[PDB]
């Protein structure tokens, strides 16, 4: 089922009687970034999501340095 | 000795499953009716806008 694209699944589930080929050019949706082709659930592959933090440490550590005493 | 029904016709009710054939009857008429099953994910159910998924 998530091979369904999302200009059409919402199509299918009679959230509208309006497909996505037949959309208003003002009812489409603007991207100033590029599209690609669907990609479905990734579960059970090695393209799995896989979480991580997107933030820095809080603290961090001092750089060694040495001086010398006269 | 208040029974509006004779016992022959209490009886025949009784012997005979008057009401079990009755509820036969009714569950043989769905038989020949629509089911209401779709072919997921073939097919889906009723969605809203106000419809709440993933984020
Ligand atoms: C597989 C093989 C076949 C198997 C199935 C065989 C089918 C044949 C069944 C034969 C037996 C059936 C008997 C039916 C006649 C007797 C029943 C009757 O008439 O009623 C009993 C009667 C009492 O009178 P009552 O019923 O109370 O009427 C007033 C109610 N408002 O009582 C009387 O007044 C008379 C007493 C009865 C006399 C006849 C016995
Ligand atoms: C021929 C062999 C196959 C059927 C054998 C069994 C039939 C019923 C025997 C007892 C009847 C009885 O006791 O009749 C009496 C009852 C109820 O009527 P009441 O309450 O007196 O009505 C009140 C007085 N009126 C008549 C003035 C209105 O009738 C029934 O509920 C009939 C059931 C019909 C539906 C099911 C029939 C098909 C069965 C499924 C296929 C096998
Ligand atoms: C001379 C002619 C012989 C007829 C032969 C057939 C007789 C059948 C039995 C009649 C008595 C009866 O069903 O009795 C009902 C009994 C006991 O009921 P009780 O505790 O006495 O209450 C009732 C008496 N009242 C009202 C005075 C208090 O329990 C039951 O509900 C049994 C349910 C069995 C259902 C099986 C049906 C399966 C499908 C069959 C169709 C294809």
């Amino acid at each position: 089922m998530s091979e369904v694209e999302p200009g059409w699944h919402y199509w299918l589930a009679y959230g509208t009687d309006v497909p996505p080929n037949q959309l208003k050019p003002e009812e489409k949706s603007v991207r100033a970034y590029p599209v690609k082709k669907h990609v479905p659930n990734l579960t059970y592959t090695d393209g799995a999501y896989v979480p991580y933090n997107t933030a820095r440490p809080k603290c961090a550590t001092w750089d060694p340095k040495v001086t010398e005493r006269p | 000795e208040e029974s509006s029904e004779s016992a022959l016709s209490k009886a025949t009710k009784w012997y005979l499953l008057s009401e079990i054939f009755r509820g036969l009857y009714i569950t043989l008429e769905m038989y020949f009716r629509a089911p209401y099953t779709i072919y997921y994910p073939f097919e889906k159910g009723p969605v809203s806008p106000r419809f709440r998924g993933e984020h």
